[PDB]
């Protein structure tokens, strides 16, 4: 429709000449088009919540608003492609403004001016499945399948040959009609369809040891990394949907640092996937927001993302989104409900707070489509708060949606090492049900180690203290033997690198051997002690080394490099 | 002192800052309460210029 | 009844006037794009009717809209064939399983009792968890809240009990052939997981075999947790007196309840805040928790049974705090136990309950039940107290008078409060009870009387 | 007639238009079901409503009726057993005709017109009559009922029927004045029995709690609180506390009471004994209680409900007990009621207007002698309600700007199923010296002599409970030790009070005084033992422990057998150990 502006109150426009608007509609206020959006009418006016600051605008210019309501764009060109929280990509920002940005800056939201491949997946007189084939486009990460939105079954007429069309280019229509584009829209505030949604039985790698293989959470988990960024947490983060086993990454971040935040992005093409060996870069969607960006910019950041990653599960891609600054998300909220009647109630936050939090966690997770195909969206949430408070709406409302707290803490991370992960301070809840499907798909007696060994580590916590003092020396064998089996598990196993390729990328069939071998030392150990041995000669075993060696060796070595490990321990306490 | 301490002590003076806390956040309900009946005056005021 | 929008706030807008328009009224509000919901209308008036929101307003018009009376206050129908049906969300059973096709439309808004119409209790309820049922005292006419912590889940326990409670053969007096061991499930909020937790749980229960289970799905809109609860307990008061089968309606987090609930209050300015939680909590909680003790005539009951969270030990905020005046007692598993590998953790010293000598007596229970009640309470106490006092002085703090109520808080312990998920029997809890009890002089016992001291030893 | 309809709903709130000739109080039918409101604030001549059943089911432009009189209680025989309640309808009735569920909009009168009873005439014809005098004895049950003339009516008399049964709205007096002097009358709620003279009290107020009377008592006439934090004690001391009373009438005011609450409440009335008729306790006790299912305004009206009963009762010259049950009705009531009609909050959503009617209800009570030239007193424990879980909350800093007896009820001495849970660090009274000559003249003169000897045995433990928690008192000398173990028997048995033993649900002066002269002996005793080199460790094993211990394996009725038998044993086998 087209209107005029009444007022303007802060960022915020005030508008009349409106009627006939749709609800979370496409606005483009004044004669400067600023990417808005109206809200919440009232009377012949309407509230329009601009996400660009407005100081060049007048009042009494034309309003051109499209008449359809915003949704989220889904075509290719979105793996290998940088973007924003508007969705705009932020480097053809930077041929067009140069370095800086002057608002009102409309571009198109996909790359739209490249010529993209095609094979025609369907033929006419054939009918499609919704959130399945269509056609499928060459890329140079894996593949990228452009599918038809749900829905949508009928018959197709006029399918053109494999070669090369622009996104805008038709490549197919139906022949019931109704005309479709390789760019399709799908609504911002809507999920799409499912069957079921399935329970979680496929582990979900992070390709370091301890991670995943004692805290699973598995592939539709949601996990979460508190306290600030800048303890080389980020370490963590990188290196996580880097080795992990995916198709797909999705990055994301709302009101992130500085600098901090551009070294992770020119570092990003800079990490390397293990899987196609070339860079991450390829198979990446960003849509980061840093801080410099619009006022709802950060916090239209989520919803983007979790329809973006649902696309690429309905084609048969695992994704893995990271939920950076999760606390910092709402920041920008609080100051919109301020200047409306959604005023603060609930404790220095709105109490809508709860409402937009939830639904980030409750449309992602691993489960089956209406087009039949399988992938997951994990979440990792990271809150980051500054301290945070159990009294602060962030932290108790969180808390409860996610299953689990991979904590790391700072004593922890001076040591340098990665996994940094504090046992005792964490905690996943879906270990018990995860239990059945471990022993069917891995092997047998994997679940059995991984319960069963995490005592070591609880009857050392509380041991070493101040009961332990100068060492044990005072002490009997019985306490002393934790102390000698303590040392392989947090010297050897807990330490791990990340920048060493020997082991920085693990899998199941090097791990489980690992952890095997360290409960066999314990069986054979604190038997020692019942035979009369010293922890002395414990103290001199080629074992502790062999340990040591299983991780300086990779997962090809490791069929060899465990029958010799393995018979030397069975072989070095028949010794003693 | 350790024993005291994980009990009437340390979470003890946690407590306090909390107590404390959200009754001084409890007490802005009626501030922003207030505020909006003050802003429908203001509204109402300059709405018996062009009507009643 | 007039369509007129000039205002859109959150979950409430501008309908021009009313004049078929109540309280409690189901309206269709039709957006215009194909997509149409519903919604309550709340603050009826003859200048600017406000309409109750279900689901997204996206793709709302000014253009064709209408505004129509379904039903003139909520209604829904309660057929005699819901148990041993999963009604995975509102209304409709959405899992794979036909329509509901109702029986009897009446309110599910709620309907008053009479409190002369209410008959004390006089059945026990046998819950496979010895340890609350002893001192506690599991009956049919309170509600007991759990009270579960951060890293103790609420998921774990909500689980177990709902299969662990049978109803007596003769131990009560009362058949166990007049009433099933038959149960109804709401939800009041559960999300992704907790639905994914309660799968296996809720098969192993009987899940279609005989039991009534609501669940929000847990992905569908804010407004329907608010929804499920007074839907949950009006519902079974049909099917509880009149078909006379009792149910044990097993309610999980009220912290859900009270977080959607809020948002509503935060436009129609009825300005949420106690703590930062609605401080018309309780008014709503009325007639939701009120149907929760015995009926007199009619047999078979409802009971609730609220499950909920702790943000904090410290019952200064809401969520424990308001919730513990309304129901009746209250009963915590700490984390004092958790910490330990301890399951089911419950810990009855911070625990008091409303009765304990009601619904229970010589015959109506067990005869020694009654007796064994306050006698495991103050043996316990006196043990954990010692403890304290150790560090204070010396290593010590103790004599050899102390030392065999000091072996009793670690008896009650690995033994007893740990069980795993086994069902014990009425029988083997309070006869081994009389096991641990053996190692404190008997001359020395003041909580129990001396003619039960001849009957088990 | 006022006729107006409606205009808005808002939530169990209704405004109405239409309304001229409305006064600020009356009975106010809303629709055309007649749910009964209320008329609070008139602006305009738009009058806010508010309605103490729901408004399910309540459409505007329904046709809104008021009478234009006041909202006025009924009060005349028939009393006793009868209901009342926090509505205006009695529930006896209500359960019979309107099945196992209550229907809102249904509404009969307050006092059952079905009634008859017998009239003996203490007037004749050239009488001379004023406000609250008596006109003839009715006998209802084991307690008398008169028939007091309403408050402001005099004049001469016409005709005195001659005695018989009749209907309680007949007139039974025809004063010469031109009124049918009606055997029953209305008095508005608002309004209160006048007084010719305001006293002050002096009758001790006994209620079967051991400890807490002999520590800190009230008058018979007198005021205190109970606040109890975390759902603790509280709740049910109340029904313990109304188990056994010292007053002739019992009014028990439950003010929206919780339904499951009122379950256990109800039933046991008759069960309990009556010690003016050995039945039902239901012959001496009216149910003004509520169901809280209800919204909150049906929880304000039932407190005002209460009292112009209990005034009728104490203008009749009885002892009349009145027990409001949780401020955190009141609290949520006013709470809410606030922002429906459009009220300015003054601090943490309670209105600005919180101990106005709060105060009044608390000054209405006290031994007093009324106009009608009889003494009756209404008595009050209200059980206060921190909804916070503090006392620094609006709504309990207000009930603690009445003075004369306070109590404290804590969680952690609730705890271990010793109730009644009372501090000596939390309580004052200033009935302990408004009592002293009631004392010294029918219980026994050492009795405010002895109550003092036990207060210095707890006044010495609260210094001394200190210093144990930061070292043991093992490592202190022996004498330390000594009041430490006096104090265990006076919770072990002497705070522990037990409901479910019927031997401690008894207490009267004789078991006071009785067990105060047991624990007496062993003080002075003990002092003087342990002087002449004697351990507390070794007395703990002698039987002389043990001995003071009998205050719940004795009984009530057969207790001056064992009172002095044990006594002397005390001064007797110690001296001698």
């Amino acid at each position: 429709i087209q209107g005029v502006i009444q007022k303007i109150a802060g960022p915020a426009v005030i508008a009349k000449g409106m009627l006939g608007a749709r609800m979370y509609d496409i606005c483009k206020v004044g004669e400067e088009g600023l990417v808005g959006e109206i809200i919440r009418l009232d009377g012949d006016t309407a509230f329009v919540q601009v996400y660009e600051d407005t100081s060049g605008l007048k009042v009494g210019e034309p309003v051109v608003s499209t008449g359809l309501p915003l949704a989220v764009e889904l075509g290719p060109g979105m793996l290998n492609g940088i973007y924003d929280g508007i969705q705009r990509p932020l480097e053809r920002i930077r041929e067009k403004t140069g370095i800086y940005i002057t608002r009102g800056v409309v571009v198109h939201a996909l790359d739209r001016e490249k010529k993209w491949a095609w094979t025609p997946m369907v033929k006419p007189g054939d009918e499609v499945r919704g959130g399945m084939v269509l056609g499928t486009v060459p890329e140079f990460g894996f593949t990228h399948k452009i599918l038809v939105p749900p829905d949508v079954r009928g018959r197709v007429k006029e399918v053109k040959p494999a070669g090369e069309y622009t996104v805008e280019e038709p490549v197919v229509v139906l022949e019931d009609g109704t005309e479709l584009k390789m760019y399709h829209t799908w609504p911002v505030r809507r999920a799409r369809p499912v069957q079921r949604k399935l329970d979680p039985n496929t582990p979900f790698l992070t390709g370091m040891r301890i991670l995943d293989v004692l805290f699973p959470v598995a592939m539709g988990g949601t996990a979460a990394i508190p306290g600030p960024f800048g303890s080389g947490k980020t370490v963590t983060q990188q290196s996580l949907a880097k080795w992990s086993n995916a198709d797909v990454v999705v990055y994301v971040g709302c009101g992130e640092r500085g600098n901090e935040m551009t070294d992770v992005l020119v570092e990003f093409p800079e990490l390397t996937d293990p899987k196609t060996g070339g860079p991450l870069m390829h198979r990446t969607v960003l849509i980061a927001n840093t801080s410099n960006m619009p006022v709802a910019a950060r916090e239209a950041s989520i919803y983007v993302g979790v329809t973006i990653a649902e696309y690429f599960r309905d084609q048969g891609f695992s994704v893995a989104l990271m939920a950076d600054s999760t606390s910092r998300w709402a920041e920008a909220l609080r100051e919109i409900s301020s200047r409306l009647e959604e005023m603060p109630a609930e404790e220095g936050y709105p109490p809508y707070l709860a409402a937009r939090l939830a639904a980030f966690y409750e449309r992602a997770g691993k489960v089956i489509t209406l087009g039949g195909e399988e992938g997951a969206v994990t979440i990792v949430g990271a809150v980051s708060p500054p301290g945070g408070d159990m009294s602060e709406p962030v932290t108790q409302s969180t808390l409860r949606i996610v299953g689990a707290f991979w904590r790391l803490d700072a004593s922890l991370a001076f040591r340098r090492h990665f996994p940094a992960i504090n046992w005792n301070g964490s905690y996943s809840l879906f270990t018990s049900a995860l239990d059945p499907w471990y022993r069917e798909n891995v092997a047998e007696d994997y679940p059995e180690l991984r319960d069963a060994i995490s005592e070591l580590l609880q009857r050392e916590a509380g041991l070493q203290e101040i009961v332990q003092l100068v060492g044990p020396d005072a002490l009997q064998d019985a306490e002393r033997l934790v102390i000698e089996v303590g040392r392989i598990i947090r010297e050897d196993f807990l330490q791990q690198n990340a920048y060493h390729e020997v082991d920085a990328y693990c899998s199941m069939k090097k791990a489980y051997g690992i952890m095997k071998m360290i409960l066999a030392f314990y069986k054979e150990a604190e038997a020692a002690i019942k035979r009369g041995v010293s922890i002395d000669e414990i103290l001199q075993l080629p074992v502790l080394e062999r340990i040591g060696r299983a991780r300086y060796v990779s997962e090809e070595e490791f069929p060899a490099y465990f029958e010799e490990a393995m018979k030397e321990i069975q072989g070095a306490f028949k010794a003693l | 002192r350790v024993n005291a301490l994980e009990q009437v002590v340390i979470p003890g003076i946690r407590a306090q800052i909390r107590f404390i806390q959200q009754v001084l956040e409890q007490r802005e309900r009626e501030d922003t309460f207030r505020l909006k009946r003050i802003k429908g005056k203001i509204e109402a005021r300059e709405a018996e210029e062009e009507g009643g | 009844e007039y369509t007129g929008i000039t205002y859109i706030s959150g979950p409430l807008l501008f309908v021009e006037n009313a004049k078929d328009l109540a309280y409690g009224a189901i309206v269709d509000i039709k957006d215009g794009t194909g997509r149409v919901r519903g919604g309550q209308v709340i603050e009826v008036s003859e200048e600017y009717a406000v309409i109750q929101v279900f689901e997204e307003t996206t793709g709302l018009d000014l253009a064709t809209t209408s505004v129509s009376l379904v039903e003139d206050v909520a209604r829904l129908g309660v057929s005699k064939e819901m148990l041993g049906r999963r009604f995975n969300g509102i209304g409709k059973p959405i899992d794979g399983l036909p329509p509901i096709t109702p029986e009897k439309r009446l309110p599910i808004t709620g309907l008053p009792l009479n409190p002369v119409a209410r008959r004390k209790p006089e059945q026990f309820i046998q819950t496979g968890i010895s340890t609350i049922d002893v001192m506690n005292t599991l009956v049919r006419g309170q509600k007991l809240p759990i009270f579960s912590g951060s890293g103790l889940p609420a998921n774990e326990i909500a689980a177990q009990i709902a299969r662990q409670a049978t109803v007596r053969p003769d131990l009560s007096g009362e058949g166990e052939k007049e009433e099933p061991f038959a149960v109804v499930f709401a939800a009041m909020g559960i999300t992704q997981r907790e639905l994914s937790y309660f799968i296996q749980e809720f098969e192993r229960t009987g899940a279609l075999s005989r039991s009534v289970l609501f669940l929000n799905k847990a992905d569908d809109p804010t407004i329907e947790r608010i929804l499920t609860p007074r839907m949950a307990l009006t519902v079974a008061e049909y099917l509880a007196f009149e078909h006379d089968y009792h149910v044990l309606v097993i309610l999980t987090d009220m912290t859900n309840y009270c977080e959607a609930l809020r948002e509503i209050g935060a436009a129609r300015e009825e300005i949420p805040g106690r703590r930062g939680y609605p401080g018309y909590m309780y008014t709503d909680l009325a007639t939701i928790y009120e149907r929760a003790g015995v009926v007199e005539g009619k047999k078979g009951s409802v009971t609730q049974i609220p499950i909920l969270s702790m943000p904090d030990d410290d019952r200064t905020h809401p969520i424990p705090d308001l919730t513990g005046y309304i129901t009746e007692g209250q009963i915590q598993l700490s984390r004092e136990l958790h910490r330990k590998g301890i399951y089911p953790p419950i810990d009855p010293l911070p625990s008091l309950s409303r009765l304990m000598n009601n619904g229970v007596g010589k015959g109506k229970t067990r005869e020694d039940h009654k007796q064994v009640s306050d006698q495991l309470y103050s043996a316990y106490a006196n043990g954990v107290d010692i403890r304290k006092l150790v560090a204070i002085i010396g290593e010590d703090a103790l004599t050899e008078n102390d030392r065999r109520y000091l072996q009793f808080a670690d008896a009650f312990e690995r033994f007893f409060i740990n069980q795993g998920q086994q069902n014990r029997s009425i029988e083997e809890s309070l006869q081994i009870a009389w096991a641990l009890l053996s190692m404190l002089p008997q001359g020395e016992l003041k909580r129990i009387s001396k003619d039960h001291i001849g009957k088990y030893y």
